[PDB]
């Protein structure tokens, strides 16, 4: 995230962290996700779709810190890794780019609510805030788009929903951007997402409930004027999550 | 009762 805020877990307590073990001994980080049910964490195919070996990914909930532990997290193998079968990538864009994961512990259970962990809701069909609507977003994704290396403290920060007309501005990005996708970006293009913050959640109060509005997706560079964030629209994707979880 | 009725999705405690 440029800008925002490093907080702690207990701020955004349905943020999971999702990375890859390489046999070699390392284990690196790959994108975020949200917890909407006790077995069901939901991301985006574009993190996965590259690897889809699902016995090499290891999920954390409750973690505030990328490479140190936080007491009180949990570690999951993955179940079951579903990608979007119609999920296509082109200059730029990541169309039907939404993901869901089916965690289980070594001993074989799901996620228990904590202090740390909690689900996140989801939104009624095709409901969404109106543009002008902060909404939050977080992650362990680079600062400034130069650095190589992530963060090691959470971060967070708040974005503006905008329009689809302003976002589908010639000089913006045109018909890049889709009814199944969302802008948000800071009024002062100062703060956004970046690299590594693919996945995770997109939080606004939707008839008295935090909900997941959207998952990050795509940007021209991070923080850049007139490039908004681009989030895959969960609304609109709301079947396909009801017919596998 | 069940842990997972604990849950309370988008509530932060
Ligand atoms: N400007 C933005 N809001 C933005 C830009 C880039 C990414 N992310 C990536 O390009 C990316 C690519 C591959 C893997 C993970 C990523 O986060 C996410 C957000």
């Amino acid at each position: 995230i440029i800008g925002g805020e490093f907080t702690t877990i207990e701020n955004q307590p349905w943020f999971a962290a999702i990375y890859r073990r390489h046999r070699g001994g390392s284990v690196t980080y790959v994108c975020g996700g949200s917890l909407m049910s006790p077995c069901w964490v939901i991301s985006a195919t574009h993190c996965f779709i590259d690897y889809p070996k699902k016995e090499d990914y290891i999920v954390y909930l409750g973690r505030s810190r990328l490479n140190s532990n936080t007491q009180g997290e949990m570690k999951f193998e993955v179940e079951n890794l579903i990608l979007h079968k119609d999920y296509s990538a082109d200059t730029l864009a990541h169309h039907n780019d939404i993901a869901l994961l089916k965690i289980r512990s070594k001993e074989g259970r799901c996620a228990q609510p904590s202090r740390t962990i909690q689900t996140i809701c989801l939104p009624s069909m095709y409901n969404d805030p109106q543009f002008g609507t902060s909404c939050e977003i977080t992650g362990f994704g680079k600062e400034a788009s130069t650095d190589y290396l992530y963060p090691e403290q959470l971060k967070m920060t708040v974005v503006k929903l905008i329009s689809h007309r302003e976002c589908q501005q010639p000089h913006y990005y045109g018909s890049e951007v889709t009814t199944k996708m969302l802008c948000a970006a800071d009024p002062q293009w100062k703060t956004d997402s970046c690299q590594g913050d693919s996945g995770g959640p997109l939080v606004c109060s939707l008839q008295g409930r935090m909900t997941l509005t959207g998952i990050v997706s795509w940007g021209r560079g991070c923080a850049l004027k007139d490039k908004p964030g681009v989030y895959t629209r969960v609304s609109h994707f709301l079947p396909w999550i009801r017919s596998h979880t | 009762p069940p842990e997972e009725l604990k849950f309370q999705c988008g509530q932060k405690t």
